[PDB]
RNA sequence: GACUCGGUGAAAUCAUAGUACCUGUGAAGAUGCAGGUUACCCGCGACAGGACGGAAAGACCCCGUGGAGCUUUACUGUAGCC
RNA sequence: GACAAUGGUAGGAGAGCGUUCUAAGGGCGUUGAAGCAUGAUCGUAAGGACAUGUGGAGCGCUUAGAAGUGAGAAUGCCGGUG
RNA sequence: GAGGGUAGCGGAGAAAUUCCAAUCGAACCUGGAGAUAGCUGGUUCUCUCCGAAAUAGCUUUAGGGCUAGCCUCAAGUGAUGA
RNA sequence: ACCGAUAGUGAACCAGUACCGUGAGGGAAAGGUGAAAAGCACCCCGGAAGGGGAGUGAAAUAGAACCUGAAACCGUGUGCUUACAAGUAGUCAGAGCCCGUUAAUGGGUGAUGGCGUGCCUUUUGUAGAAUGAACCGGCGAGUUACGAUUUGAUGCAAGGUUAAGCAGUAAAUGUGGAGCCGUAGCGAAAGCGAGUCUGAAUAGGGCGUUUAGUAUUUGGUCGUAGACCCGAAACCAGGUGAU
RNA sequence: AGGACGACAUUAGACGAAUCAUCUGGAAAGAUGAAUCAAAGAAGGUAAUAAUCCUGUAGUCGAAAAUGUUGUCUCUCUUGA
């Protein structure tokens, strides 16, 4: 059987790069006005899946790009 | 030489047989070295993802073909029985420059930085 | 032309298009009609 | 009944066994370790201190995001009824 | 030729021994195959030969391929016998 | 006594969780079935080189797990290490 | 390149049979004389069984519970040794006695001296009085498929490569270029493009540019499968039972 | 929408090629010395391992009947743009 793609992650990954998974970022939903405007503006810009986690999540997005 | 064969050196290695004597006769020692030992790959005991999701996907997406077209000294195009594009959904012609020959390009949606050079040696545009 | 099926040894005979790596390795000699050898030379290129 | 003879002839257990005691030692209660003490080799009839004796993967206690049975103003439901 | 390194559980890496089947090559075998028994034999190990007795059909060697490929423990299963 | 009836989400019970073919807080048999078992037990040839950890962080987590840390193998960097 | 009598069907043999249960239902064990029955006329001890001869046979030291006939276990004979000694049974040292080999600084035994608490598991730590095994034999656990990733090997290379399907001898191979991956990336997207995104910005900053892939395959590992093996108390579904 | 003619097939079967001597031995197919066949050197059997000893194999014929099976007549049915 073909490995299934964890489509719940794929709805939040975006591959591209030279193999790196792109981003999406936390605390970005609701409940503002407790984060700083500094925290607010900076969590807006996106950052990759970490080396240590790509070690763990490597299998699920095997079909992304 | 059918009785004195030999595989290419470097291919082929004797597979590892665990559990067959005391040059290793095991795997781990307790916990999940139980048969069909779990942990989901992912399921690290608290979220893992659960952190944002950004999505869509729609329709129309072209198929690129960069100006590395050192073809003939002229002639028309889209003819890709020639060894260039294949599996095309459209055909944009992009850059990475070297319009070293003069010809007449033809495909749908040409890139401006490209077509500035294609038309600066022989002129060429189409749908 | 192969009612030599029944010779001890030496009893593979096939068109130069049914040719296989076994014989040609197995067999320690090989004998060829021309045109047969031409038909190989055509395809091999 | 046991016990002696004739007849017939099991079993639970059992790592291998040439299987002493003291004071110690040590997974902190030793036939088997140390240091002494004691003891010729092999039966039989007896007795139960020890072999943490045999028997049953501790019913107590805890644990497992085990089970089942039971209760209710636990939740979610449903046979039925107004 | 000197000179260094070489304790080791989980565990990583490496090189190998043997078992059955296949392929090709090259062989042994009723003037006695496998198996079994015995030996004071050889190799760093897994392991390999040789001699004799037994036995009365078969079997090895080289190279490569493939595996139901290696047992001392599971209150393991089955048999036999303590 | 003889012939009968009530059957397991059921039956019977002068009532004890009592009986339903020699253990009934829910009979037996066959199937789903290799239920599931973060638990215990077991896991078979040899030599050679290296060689841990029992900590941190989070965890309906606490004898389980994930990432880090420490092991190995391989590439690479190339004095950054002591 | 499936088993070869504990394997392979439960069943190589008169197996759904002995056997067990009221029933539904569960369910074994057990193959092999020899080329040929020539299956031991005859004498002998014995009621017989069984046996010594004589015989058939290449062989019965193949004689029927019959090819081979391991080990545990049981016995007969006996070369060295043993009744003042405290012993995980060996190891190292070693006289005496007996023997004579795959002939090699030999073999058997062993007065006596030194040393010395089995193995497995599990453990911070087990001689452990924690667990397991009466012994001997056989059987008995990391597999395969399909995906993923990585390494190694080989072919081509800015390309690489086929799937079904036809053809073929259940091949190899010929065919088949739908298809997949690669040559371009960036953005949620419209989209622009060696650059794009955010941005008001031709500031800065993210990802990318400067060049190598791809197909098969040995190995490692993961995923899907029972997925290394054995083990529940239980749950559901159909049935079978008030002797 | 049901039945009359002769090809093949299924269900019994037949033909089918070519070896001798010796040594060992209980027995020859083994070894060895000379041969032969082959559209047949697949396999099993025979006192040990056999292309030439037997059953066979390649190959060739073969069916009273019975089904099955079709080519083709008939057979129906036909009005077609
Ligand atoms: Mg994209
Ligand atoms: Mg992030
Ligand atoms: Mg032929
Ligand atoms: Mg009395
Ligand atoms: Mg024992
Ligand atoms: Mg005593
Ligand atoms: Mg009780
Ligand atoms: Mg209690
Ligand atoms: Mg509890
Ligand atoms: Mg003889
Ligand atoms: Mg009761
Ligand atoms: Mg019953
Ligand atoms: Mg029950
Ligand atoms: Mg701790
Ligand atoms: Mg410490
Ligand atoms: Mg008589
Ligand atoms: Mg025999
Ligand atoms: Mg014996
Ligand atoms: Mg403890
Ligand atoms: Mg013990
Ligand atoms: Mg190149
Ligand atoms: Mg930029
Ligand atoms: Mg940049
Ligand atoms: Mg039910
Ligand atoms: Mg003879
Ligand atoms: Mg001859
Ligand atoms: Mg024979
Ligand atoms: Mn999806
Ligand atoms: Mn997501
Ligand atoms: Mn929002
Ligand atoms: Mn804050
Ligand atoms: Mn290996
Ligand atoms: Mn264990
Ligand atoms: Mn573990
Ligand atoms: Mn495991
Ligand atoms: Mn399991
Ligand atoms: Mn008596
Ligand atoms: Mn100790
Ligand atoms: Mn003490
Ligand atoms: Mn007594
Ligand atoms: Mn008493
Ligand atoms: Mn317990
Ligand atoms: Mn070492
Ligand atoms: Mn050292
Ligand atoms: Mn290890
Ligand atoms: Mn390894
Ligand atoms: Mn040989
Ligand atoms: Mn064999
Ligand atoms: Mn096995
Ligand atoms: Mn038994
Ligand atoms: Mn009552
Ligand atoms: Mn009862
Ligand atoms: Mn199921
Ligand atoms: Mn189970
Ligand atoms: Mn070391
Ligand atoms: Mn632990
Ligand atoms: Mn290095
Ligand atoms: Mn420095
Ligand atoms: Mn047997
Ligand atoms: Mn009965
Ligand atoms: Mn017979
Ligand atoms: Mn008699
Ligand atoms: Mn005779
Ligand atoms: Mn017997
Ligand atoms: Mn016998
Ligand atoms: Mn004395
Ligand atoms: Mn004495
Ligand atoms: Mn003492
Ligand atoms: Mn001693
Ligand atoms: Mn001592
Ligand atoms: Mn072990
Ligand atoms: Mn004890
Ligand atoms: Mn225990
Ligand atoms: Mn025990
Ligand atoms: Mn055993
Ligand atoms: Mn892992
Ligand atoms: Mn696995
Ligand atoms: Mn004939
Ligand atoms: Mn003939
Ligand atoms: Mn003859
Ligand atoms: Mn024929």
């Amino acid at each position: 059987p073909k490995m299934k793609t964890h489509r719940g992650a794929a709805k939040r990954v975006k591959r591209t790069a030279s193999g790196q998974l792109k981003r999406s970022r936390a605390f970005t939903s609701h409940l503002f006005a407790n984060k700083s405007t500094k925290q607010k503006r900076q969590l807006r810009k996106a950052r990759l899946v970490s080396k240590s986690d790509m070690k763990r999540v490597k299998q699920l997005l095997a079909y992304k790009k | 030489k059918l009785h004195e064969l030999k595989p290419a050196e470097g291919s082929r290695k004797e597979r590892n047989r665990v559990g067959r004597g005391v040059a290793t006769g095991n795997g781990k020692t307790s916990g999940r070295g139980h048969k069909g030992q779990k942990a989901r790959s992912g399921g690290g005991v608290r979220p893992g993802f659960e952190g944002g999701q950004l999505p869509l996907f729609r329709r129309l997406p072209k198929r690129g073909f960069t100006n590395i077209n050192r073809k003939e000294y002229a002639i028309v195009n889209l003819d890709q029985l020639n060894k260039f594009e294949d599996g095309t959904e459209v055909t944009p012609a992009l850059l990475v420059e070297s319009g070293v020959v003069k010809n007449e390009k033809s495909g749908i949606k040409i890139l401006g930085n490209g077509s500035l050079d294609k038309k600066l040696t022989v002129k060429a545009h189409k749908f | 032309e192969n009612e030599d099926v029944n010779v001890e040894l030496s009893a593979r005979n096939i068109p130069g298009v049914q040719v296989t790596t076994a014989q040609g390795l197995n067999v320690l000699d090989i004998t060829n009609a021309d045109s047969l050898v031409i038909t190989e030379a055509a395809a091999k290129k």
